[PDB]
């Protein structure tokens, strides 16, 4: 750890501090988590061990990169490529003036790039909110913070005890089902579509009912007809107010009925019928960006 | 590596069934396997390791683990010793409950405490050296500790037959599996054949085709030399589901068991 210079702390959590480093020789830039393994009663933390295994594993160009590890005396320190912001602090600088629909279609599509690429090794992100979405000068958009990612080799289940989104969390998660699934990962990314479009949180919850009530206001009280089920979950009450699924031409006007449907189809109530993230990417909302390949068999 | 293997996965609204079966074989040409690796331990025998892994199982079992992170240890510990050199007996505890360890926090929700792995070894290791040994191992490994054990195989093959009593059966397997894995042998075929081998002695070549897309000709060698363990499994009965408190039904047949299968290993190797 001799040649970096650290040059700006941009982050701390649970286990260490992120700092934008310099590397001295060659001029590049890193972002640096330091583990403090003196104040680690468990060893290296079980969410460090989990996310460096997991990262050497997904290597995709829209998937945050782990450059390196180095045990120093009584540390750790996760070297990572450095990107200089995240989408919550550019949306937040493009309030007044809004994203140009070009923009916001190549970085959901990118999103979802790098979503099926996770689906694809089953695994389940978890947290995706703007805050760990992670863009460059460049153009591009990668995923990031994969520490409460869990593979689904096995059903990944709900914990009450788990400290996790609540303005990206989905419907299903709320109503108490036992398990998480891929669907929830897609939900999220529809919140974060309809974010970049209007700029301000599509469901900005401060209870678990309050986020709750605020979907079924703007996506209706859901039934058994479009969600066969829900009257059978743990958390759901009869007494639930009956709310009309508002248009979506007032929703997200700047979207056009491609963008629309699209976000119909990620923000659909059943975790079973959901939009999957290689679906969403053959949506014709991305047929200006994509053009298929000729398939085999 | 094995260019007459099919794609048994049927079709998943999630993803790409070809890129998910491309990367579940993939794993395969990441993490190595090396039956002789005890060569480069000259001061170890074969039986140590039997023995070694025997014991984790039975830790697995008390603290209710489960049979994911049993395998992880094993994985962990045959990789990491391929890659070190002149290892005696007296330091096997060590490295054998330091890989329980990592393999419990990548894979328990909630882990047993380090103090409860120190306390297993009864006085034999303490907490700061399983924290050394822990780094040690993992770095060793190059932080590559995600391999797709030979139990994950079953649960693959099993998900692939139930979504064409499903738990006993699997415990069935496993606990032939768990017998064989004992022998350093077992690491001349990967773990998703030794799977499918297992599987076929509690089935047929049809059944085994199906869920694992593998012929029998790239089966028929390791059936053969996991016959005398098939035996002795079948001469006893195989055991059936246990109950766990705290565990939900559902996923009883992921828990780690144990049995005395040291002597069912010599019965087999006789
Ligand atoms: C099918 C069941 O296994 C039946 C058991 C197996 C063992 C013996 C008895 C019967 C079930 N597991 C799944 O569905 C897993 C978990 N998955 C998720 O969580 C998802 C999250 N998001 C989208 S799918 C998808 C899943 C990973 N997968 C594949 O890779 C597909 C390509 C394969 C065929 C191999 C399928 C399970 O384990 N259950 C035990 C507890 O409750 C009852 C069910």
């Amino acid at each position: 750890m001799e040649n970096f210079q650290k040059v700006e702390k941009i982050g701390e959590g649970t286990y260490g501090v992120v700092y934008k480093a310099r590397n001295k020789l060659t001029g590049e830039v890193v972002a640096l988590k330091k583990i403090r393994l003196d104040t680690e009663t468990e060893g290296v933390p079980s969410t460090a061990i989990r996310e460096i295994s997991l990262l050497k594993e997904l290597n995709h160009p829209n998937i945050v990169k782990l450059l390196d590890v180095i045990h120093t005396e009584n540390k750790l320190y996760l070297v990572f490529e450095f990107l200089h912001q995240d989408l919550k602090k550019f949306m937040d600088a493009s309030a007044l003036t809004g994203i140009p629909l070009p923009l916001i279609k190549s970085y959901l599509f990118q999103l979802l790039q790098g979503l099926a690429f996770c689906h694809s090794h089953r695994v389940l992100h978890r947290d995706l909110k703007p805050q760990n979405l992670l863009i460059n000068t460049e153009g591009a958009i990668k995923l990031a913070d994969f520490g409460l990612a869990r593979a689904f080799g096995v059903p990944v289940r709900t914990y009450t005890h788990e400290v996790v989104t609540l303005w990206y969390r989905a419907p299903e998660i709320l109503l108490g089902c036992k398990y998480y699934s891929t669907a929830v990962d897609i939900w999220s990314l529809g919140c974060i579509f309809a974010e970049m479009v209007t700029r301000r949180a599509l469901f900005p919850g401060d209870s678990e009912i309050d986020q709750l009530f605020r979907i079924f206001r703007t996506l209706g009280t859901p039934d058994e007809v479009v969600w066969p089920g829900v009257t059978s979950m743990p958390d759901y009450k009869p007494s639930f107010p009956k709310w009309a699924r508002q248009d979506f031409s007032k929703v997200v006007p700047p979207l056009d009925e491609d963008g629309r449907s699209l976000l119909s189809q990620m923000l659909h109530y059943d975790p079973n019928k959901r939009i999957s993230a290689k679906a969403a990417l053959a949506h014709p909302f991305f047929q200006d960006v994509t053009k298929p390949v000729p398939h085999l068999r | 590596i094995a260019p007459s293997r099919g794609s048994p996965l049927p079709v998943l609204s999630w993803a790409n069934r070809e890129e998910v079966w491309k990367i579940m074989l993939n794993k395969e040409k990441t993490y190595l396997r090396d039956q002789h690796f005890l060569e480069q331990h000259p001061l170890l025998q074969p039986k140590m390791r039997a023995i070694l892994l025997d014991w984790l199982m039975e830790v697995c079992e008390v603290y209710k683990l489960h049979r994911e992170t049993f395998y992880l240890a094993q994985d962990f510990f045959d990789r990491y010793m391929a890659t070190q050199e002149n290892v005696v007996k007296t330091l096997l505890q060590l490295i054998g409950i330091s890989s329980l360890f990592i393999a419990a926090k990548l894979e328990e929700i909630y882990p047993p405490k380090l103090h409860q792995f120190a306390y297993v070894t009864d006085g034999a290791c303490s907490g700061d050296e399983i924290l050394t040994m822990e780094l040690m191992i993992m770095k060793a490994l190059k932080w590559r500790l995600s391999p797709l054990t030979i139990v994950s195989w079953l649960n693959v093959y099993m998900q692939v037959a139930y979504l064409n009593y499903p738990q006993q059966i699997f415990i069935q397997i496993a606990e032939l599996l768990d017998l064989c894995v004992l022998d350093v042998d077992c690491l001349e075929f990967p773990y998703g054949i030794l799977a499918a081998s297992a599987l076929y002695h509690f089935s047929s070549s049809e059944l085994m085709q199906k869920v694992s897309g593998y012929q029998w000709c790239d089966i028929e060698n390791c059936v053969k030399w996991m016959v005398p363990f098939a035996m002795v499994i079948r001469e006893t009965g195989s055991s059936k589901l246990k109950h766990f408190r705290g565990v939900a039904d559902e996923d009883a047949h992921n828990i780690q068991t144990h049995r005395d299968s040291l002597d069912l290993l010599d019965k087999a190797r006789a």
